[PDB]
């Protein structure tokens, strides 16, 4: 037998259908259920959206004055957008529901593109002007006495 | 600075015996002197197997 | 052919004997191409490049932290091997009987990229610290501006 | 006028080591809940299921 | 056969030849069908009702001939055919929507870098470059769709190269005017003829203790002088590189305008040619 | 020599079971019949020939084995390849050498030469799409793109040294006295010169120590800032050394992959 | 109207060489039988019906010809192109406007929006490959794609102008009234949140001279 490389025979039963119950007819019916072998995709895509994935998350522990949150940040999408290019040969065209690997590739998406909205939110409040900006005590009290305390970041002095 | 040094150090060396590895494993990979594994003949015009 | 070397091709009279007489399957005659593929094409437009490209993210430890072009090439790095990834995908089927080896090397240099671009922003973040924002203790100051520096051999 | 700037930084700094920690578990539950998801997803034990 | 030069603005003539594949001229010859009022039916037939025109293709006409030839003596037996010429138009929207219109953009881009600062955060050359990428991007895309012969240029492809080329051209001019930006009085001179004909000339064409501390004092103060003469040098570099950034750019400007003008335009005055014949769809 | 190629294709026929003692062919003109023949528009036909052989063998002396070559000499036409394929590598190419000439205060030179790279990698989809992915031989239009790959990495790294040079302070590095030779004295002769080479009461007493320590302060920074200066002159000369090498390599390599082939055309 | 459209597609069925004064064609049905059709991923026939048509020509008025014409009223599913295509072009669109809360001093404005336009450029080969390449309309996702990419390039522009307004310095370019009454003025009363011995002698004139160039 010339085993497939991307499919492995589960069942292959074979059955006889009656007809329900003059023009009526039998069936043989022989079944094969089968299950896919995911290497390929693993190798070729989730582990490159693990480590966009990975990379998107220390794009928080870049500081501001670096400049570079931006690159990093939208280069990842960059390079999920080359990843649905590569996916785009695969997958099946149907739409009666998404596959699981597109379901991880537009979170994944999702990911990085808030973390783009959201680099830009800290980098908003960075370079904000003091002598335009004026500080709510809200903001004081939130952001500079109580939430640095659960967050173990101690400001020193 | 001292951080890149070491990481330098320690990363370029990883990579390049790494690579090194990968690649050897397909340098020098061909296939077996004889068509059959376990019979030593070789099937070859050469080595007429006379009645 | 343009690809692939002759490199046996034997000839066998293949007799089942479990196969009953009978049967079509009792007996046959095979030949047999070993061939051996000859790499330039690949070596030359994929390997070559792609393995130059992997090397040269290392080139981000020696660019200073004031550059501030540091993650930007090691990300560019990981977007190029994502490309070869791309062209390599329409190449080979997507069997599971093994990974091939520029496979292999692509997802061992990903890795690596992906560590490198985490260490230039650990690098990056250690450089901005300022008083007002981190303490730097005499055990830091001791290991890595005396110790490592003379066991590293930096000027 | 720096007094205030290294206040507006500190809140920045802070925001964007919630968003850190934010992402962490975000990204964690995610994966782990699409990739349960798919490894759970096993082939049928008899051919003709109830 | 295509004729690539003006694609996807271009218009075809495709061939349909009929003949006889056991006959010669003699043995079997063609003419034409009449109508209901004897008029010759000499072009392809089209039923106006159920035909429906193709998606990207437009029939304007298709005249029918028949020739006879191969009659000479030394040629031996006359032989004939029947050839009909249907010149059909590309609709061009696709490629107008897809490809022609973002590309326009993308390569208009470039002409922006003019208008960046040319100091670090400027990001002059990010503009240029990444549009030279976006670009290659576009002959990616472009390769999978254009003919592949060698008689002529597509349109197509000589409006990229030439979008290729400008970009290129404007990023050699946005290093060439950072590197005169960035010029600093410890390691660079000053250039007075540079200066005269750009920021001159163009506009127009266009007790000891006691002591010790007045020496440290003083030493304070002649540092601060030199750095507002350097800084002033300074200045005086980005001024001059203001206005070799203002000139350049209406270069650059004519330059683009004026290619990308007379490119669409080759392919504006390629019409269908008017010929003698009635349309193939009556209307 | 692709895409600038020469092919000579064959079409060799004959009787499949019939030898020459049975059936004998013969051609029917020295050359095939091109009057015909529909217009390529990829070739062009230079010489086309059909030529009669007859092979016997030693076992079979009596049964010679007939057939009729035609064989048809091509020339491709490079217009494609050279709009598609050769222009934007020589473009890359070009802008290859150009961040030679970038300050490295720009904060731009990784950026240019990384994304000329970048534009390289995209490009090699195009390329090996449209390149026969043979191993017979490198094509010519592959060597030119290889080198041209070569050529960025080699800038790209060059680059990254002349940033590290750029950089270097007295807090980090002491300038050696070779590089000082080598780069600031020896080359500008050899270069056209265009870049520069109650007294007792304490307060009184702290606020003229004071003034004295913000006057060394100030000198040991400018002494800093000069030794700085130094190294960036050193980075200077070594990147206009770069952009005239990379210049003429660029010329040199475009020229010694085509020119060949393409003289031996023009001399045809 | 795609990835959300409606197609009537027909299928004429005639005897090509007998006419109707000889061999006449009834349908069996006044609907196409779809007992045994297979479920389509893609498509759901919302309608079907068989007509019959008989046509006399004037060059022939003895011979009617017969046909019958099924046709089938059918309606894209579009949860793929939804999911494939409309998404990633949203998650664009929204990005474009994130460039005008970045600060022009982070030095990263046209990063971020010319790295937007480059990754819609990269998703413009993934459209080339899903929708399909025709020019008898411009298609809804084609409408949005266009769209999209207008927008990003109007961002890069005004954003260019943005930049360009940040680092105007006083000495080269002086603010013109109207701007100072316009955006100074006017605009910021709708919104808030922000404002707006010799020797001896010569150490003296020092000190005085480092007065007033901080000045
Ligand atoms: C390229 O691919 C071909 C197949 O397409 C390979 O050919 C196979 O080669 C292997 C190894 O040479 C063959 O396996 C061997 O077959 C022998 C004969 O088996 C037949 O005859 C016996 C007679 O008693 C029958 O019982 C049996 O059913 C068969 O009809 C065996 O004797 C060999 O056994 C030896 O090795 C095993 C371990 O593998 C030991 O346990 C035994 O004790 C003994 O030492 C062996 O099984 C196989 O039959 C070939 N397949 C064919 C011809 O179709 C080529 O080898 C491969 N080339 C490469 C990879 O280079
Ligand atoms: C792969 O795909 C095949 C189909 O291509 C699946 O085969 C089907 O499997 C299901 C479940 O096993 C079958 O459905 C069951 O059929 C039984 C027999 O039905 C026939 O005989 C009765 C006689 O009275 C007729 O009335 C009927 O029309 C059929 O001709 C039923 O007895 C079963 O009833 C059970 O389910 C119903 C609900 O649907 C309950 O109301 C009942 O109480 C009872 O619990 C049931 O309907 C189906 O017929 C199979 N199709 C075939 C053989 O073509 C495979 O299961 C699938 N494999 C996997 C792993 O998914
Ligand atoms: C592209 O590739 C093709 C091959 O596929 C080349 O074709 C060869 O062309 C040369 C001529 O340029 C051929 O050589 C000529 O062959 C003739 C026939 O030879 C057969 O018949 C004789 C007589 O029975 C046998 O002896 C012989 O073995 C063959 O069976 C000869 O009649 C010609 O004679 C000429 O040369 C001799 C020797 O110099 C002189 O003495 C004669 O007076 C005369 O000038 C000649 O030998 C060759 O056979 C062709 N090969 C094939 C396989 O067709 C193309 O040339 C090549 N194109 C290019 C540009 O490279
Ligand atoms: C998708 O595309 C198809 C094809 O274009 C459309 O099909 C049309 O459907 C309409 C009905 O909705 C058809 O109209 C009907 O045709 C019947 C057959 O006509 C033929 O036979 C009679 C003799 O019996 C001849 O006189 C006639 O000339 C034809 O040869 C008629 O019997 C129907 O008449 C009924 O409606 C009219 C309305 O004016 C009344 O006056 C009548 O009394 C009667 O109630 C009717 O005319 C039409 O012919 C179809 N066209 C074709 C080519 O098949 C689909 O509608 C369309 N689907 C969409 C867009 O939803
Ligand atoms: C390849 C990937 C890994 C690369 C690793 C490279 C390592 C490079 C090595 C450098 C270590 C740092 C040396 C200098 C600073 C030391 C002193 C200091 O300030 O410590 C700080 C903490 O320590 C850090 O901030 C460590 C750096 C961040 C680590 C992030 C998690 C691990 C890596 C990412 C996840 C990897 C796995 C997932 C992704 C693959 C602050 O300390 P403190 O709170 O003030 O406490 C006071 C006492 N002390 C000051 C004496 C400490
Ligand atoms: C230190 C730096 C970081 C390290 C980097 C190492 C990078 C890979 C090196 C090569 C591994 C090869 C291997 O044996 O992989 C195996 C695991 O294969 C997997 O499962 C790996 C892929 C996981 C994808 C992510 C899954 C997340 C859940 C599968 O191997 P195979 O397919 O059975 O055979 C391969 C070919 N062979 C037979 C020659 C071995
Ligand atoms: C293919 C179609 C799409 C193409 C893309 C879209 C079109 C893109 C192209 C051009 C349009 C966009 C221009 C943006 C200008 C922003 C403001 C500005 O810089 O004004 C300038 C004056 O500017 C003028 O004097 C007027 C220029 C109008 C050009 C109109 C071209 C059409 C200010 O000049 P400045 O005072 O010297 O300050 C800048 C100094 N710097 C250059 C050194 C930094
Ligand atoms: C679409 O394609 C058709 C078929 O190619 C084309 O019709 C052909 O056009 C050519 C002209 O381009 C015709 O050839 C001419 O025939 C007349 C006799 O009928 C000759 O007198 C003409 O001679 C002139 O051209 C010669 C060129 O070699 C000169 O040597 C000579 O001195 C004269 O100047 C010429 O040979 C050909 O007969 C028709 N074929 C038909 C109509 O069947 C048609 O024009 C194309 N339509 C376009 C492009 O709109
Ligand atoms: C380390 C990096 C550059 C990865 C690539 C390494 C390549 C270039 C090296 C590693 C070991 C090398 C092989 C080692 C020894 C031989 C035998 C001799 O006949 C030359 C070719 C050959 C077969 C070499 C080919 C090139 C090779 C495969
Ligand atoms: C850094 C330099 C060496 C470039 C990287 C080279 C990498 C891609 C290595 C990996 C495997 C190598 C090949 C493996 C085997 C051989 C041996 C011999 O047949 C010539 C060289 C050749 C064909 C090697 C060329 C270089 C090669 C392709
Ligand atoms: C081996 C078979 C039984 C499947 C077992 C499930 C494995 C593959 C799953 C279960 C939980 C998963 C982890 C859950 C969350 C994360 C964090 C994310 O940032 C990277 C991936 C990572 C680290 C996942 C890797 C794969 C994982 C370990
Ligand atoms: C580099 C810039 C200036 C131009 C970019 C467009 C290029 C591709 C254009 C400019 C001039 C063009 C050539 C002009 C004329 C001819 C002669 C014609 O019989 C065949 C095409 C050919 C040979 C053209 C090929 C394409 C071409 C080379
Ligand atoms: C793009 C800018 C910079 C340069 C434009 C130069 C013009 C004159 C060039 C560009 C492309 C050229 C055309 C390209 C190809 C053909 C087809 C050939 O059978 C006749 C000449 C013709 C029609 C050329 C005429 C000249 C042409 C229009
Ligand atoms: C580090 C910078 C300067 C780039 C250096 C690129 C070097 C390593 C490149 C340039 C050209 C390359 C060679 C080009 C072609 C061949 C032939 C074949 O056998 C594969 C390997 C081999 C032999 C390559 C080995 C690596 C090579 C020598």
């Amino acid at each position: 037998f010339i085993e497939n490389g991307q499919w492995e025979i589960i069942h292959k039963p074979s059955r006889l259908i009656q007809p329900p119950g003059e023009g009526q007819r039998q069936e043989v019916i022989f079944y094969l259920i089968i299950r896919r072998k995911p290497l390929f995709y693993l190798v070729n895509v989730i582990a490159p959206c693990i480590l966009i994935t990975l990379l998107a998350i220390f794009v928080f522990y870049l500081p501001p004055d670096a400049g570079e949150k931006m690159g990093l940040s939208i280069f990842a999408l960059l390079t999920l957008t080359v990843f649905l290019l590569l996916l785009a040969d695969k997958v099946p065209e149907t739409s009666l529901s998404v596959p699981i690997i597109i379901k991880y590739l537009m979170f994944t998406m999702v990911l990085v593109t808030f973390s783009v909205i959201l680099s830009v939110v800290v980098l908003n409040l960075h370079h904000r002007s003091p002598h335009t900006h004026q500080m709510p005590l809200w903001v004081r009290q939130i952001f500079i006495h109580k939430l640095p305390l659960y967050l173990r970041l101690k400001r020193p002095k | 600075r001292t951080v890149d040094r070491l990481c330098l150090f320690v990363v370029t060396p990883v990579m390049v015996v790494g690579t090194a590895w990968i690649f050897l494993q397909g340098v020098y990979n061909q296939p077996p002197p004889q068509p059959f594994p376990g019979d030593p003949y070789s099937y070859n015009v050469q080595d007429k197997r006379f009645i | 052919n343009g690809e692939w070397e002759i490199v046996h091709r034997p000839a066998r009279v293949n007799v089942d004997p479990r196969a009953p007489l009978d049967s079509p399957s009792r007996q046959d005659i095979t030949f047999y191409l070993i061939i051996r593929r000859k790499p330039l094409f690949y070596i030359i437009n994929i390997l070559v490049p792609c393995v130059l490209i992997s090397f040269m993210v290392n080139l981000v430890f020696y660019l200073p932290a004031d550059s501030g072009e540091k993650t930007s090439v090691a990300i560019s790095v990981l977007l190029a091997q994502s490309v070869f990834l791309l062209l390599i995908s329409k190449r080979l089927p997507a069997t599971s009987m093994a990974i091939p080896l520029i496979g292999k090397f692509l997802l061992f240099g990903m890795v690596l990229v992906t560590m490198v671009v985490v260490i230039c922003v650990i690098v990056l973040n250690i450089h901005f610290r300022t008083p007002s924002t981190h303490v730097l203790s005499e055990g830091v100051k001791k290991l890595f501006l005396e110790t490592l520096p003379e066991l590293l051999h930096m000027s | 006028h720096d007094a205030l700037k290294e206040d507006w930084q500190f809140v920045a700094m802070v925001v964007d080591r919630l968003f850190l920690w934010t992402f962490i578990i975000f990204t964690s539950v995610g994966t782990l809940v699409i990739f349960l998801d798919a490894t759970y997803h096993l082939p049928p034990p008899d051919p003709f299921p109830s | 056969a295509v004729e690539v030069t003006y694609f996807p603005f271009d218009w075809q003539n495709c061939s349909l030849i009929f003949r006889s594949q056991t006959y010669n001229a003699e043995e079997v010859e063609f003419t034409f069908a009449v109508d209901n009022d004897g008029k010759t039916i000499n072009k392809i037939d089209i039923d106006t009702e159920a035909y429906t025109e193709n998606g990207e293709w437009a029939i304007d006409f298709c005249p029918g001939v028949i020739r006879r030839h191969h009659g000479g003596a030394t040629d031996g037996p006359g032989e004939t055919d029947v050839i009909y010429s249907l010149i059909i138009r590309r609709k061009p929207l696709f490629y107008v929507i897809n490809i022609i219109v973002p590309c326009v953009l993308i390569s208009g881009l470039v002409l922006l870098a003019y208008f960046l600062p040319a100091q670090a955060g400027g990001q002059k050359c990010t503009v240029s470059i990444n549009v030279l990428l976006a670009q290659t991007v576009f002959l990616f895309l472009i390769a999978q769709k254009i003919p592949e012969t060698s008689l002529s240029v597509p349109l197509l492809g000589r409006f990229l190269i030439f979008v290729m080329v400008v970009a290129t051209l404007i990023v050699m001019n946005c290093v060439i005017v950072l590197n005169v930006s960035q010029r600093t009085p410890t390691t660079h001179a000053m250039s007075p003829r540079l200066r005269h004909v750009l920021l001159e000339l163009l506009p127009r064409l266009l007790a000891p203790e006691v002591r010790c501390c007045v020496d440290a004092v003083n030493f304070v103060a002649e540092s601060t002088r030199d750095q507002e003469a350097t800084g002033e040098e300074v200045s005086d570099w980005v001024r001059m590189g203001n206005a070799l950034d203002n000139i350049c750019f209406w270069a650059a400007l004519v330059l683009f305008s004026v290619g990308s003008s007379l490119i669409f335009l080759g392919a504006y005055f390629n019409r269908v040619p008017d010929l003698p014949y009635a349309p193939c769809i009556q209307p | 020599h692709f895409p600038f190629d020469e092919q000579n294709c064959s079409m060799k026929l004959g009787t499949w079971t019939y030898d020459g003692s049975v059936v004998a062919i013969n051609p029917e003109s020295d050359q095939p019949d091109l009057s015909n023949f529909m217009e390529s528009g990829e070739w062009v036909i230079k010489e086309s020939r059909g030529w009669k052989h007859s092979v016997t063998y030693s076992c079979c002396p009596d049964t010679p084995y007939l057939d009729i070559t035609y064989h048809f000499v091509m020339q491709r036409l490079p217009l494609y390849f050279i709009v598609n394929v050769i222009i934007p590598c020589l473009l890359f190419s070009f802008l290859t050498g150009l961040v030679f000439y970038l300050p490295t205060d720009s904060g731009e030179k990784m950026t240019l030469s990384i994304s000329v790279l970048l534009s390289l990698t995209v490009f090699l989809l195009v390329i090996v799409e449209l390149i026969p992915s043979t191993s017979s031989a490198v094509p010519l239009i592959g060597k030119y793109m290889l080198f041209t790959m070569v050529f960025v990495i080699a800038s790209i790294i060059i680059t990254v040294i002349v940033i590290n040079t750029h950089h270097r302070s007295p807090s980090t590095h002491v300038m050696p006295n070779w590089v000082r030779k080598v780069f600031i004295d020896t080359i500008p002769n050899i270069m056209f010169f265009s870049t520069m080479k109650l007294i007792k009461h304490p307060e009184v007493k702290s606020a003229i120590e004071g003034i004295k320590y913000i006057a060394e302060t100030m000198k040991s920074d400018q002494e800093s800032n000069n030794a700085a200066a130094e190294w960036k002159y050193v980075a200077m000369v070594m990147d206009h050394i770069l952009l005239g090498v990379f210049m003429l390599v660029c010329i040199i390599g475009t020229l010694a992959v085509f020119a060949g082939r393409l003289i031996e055309l023009n001399q045809q």
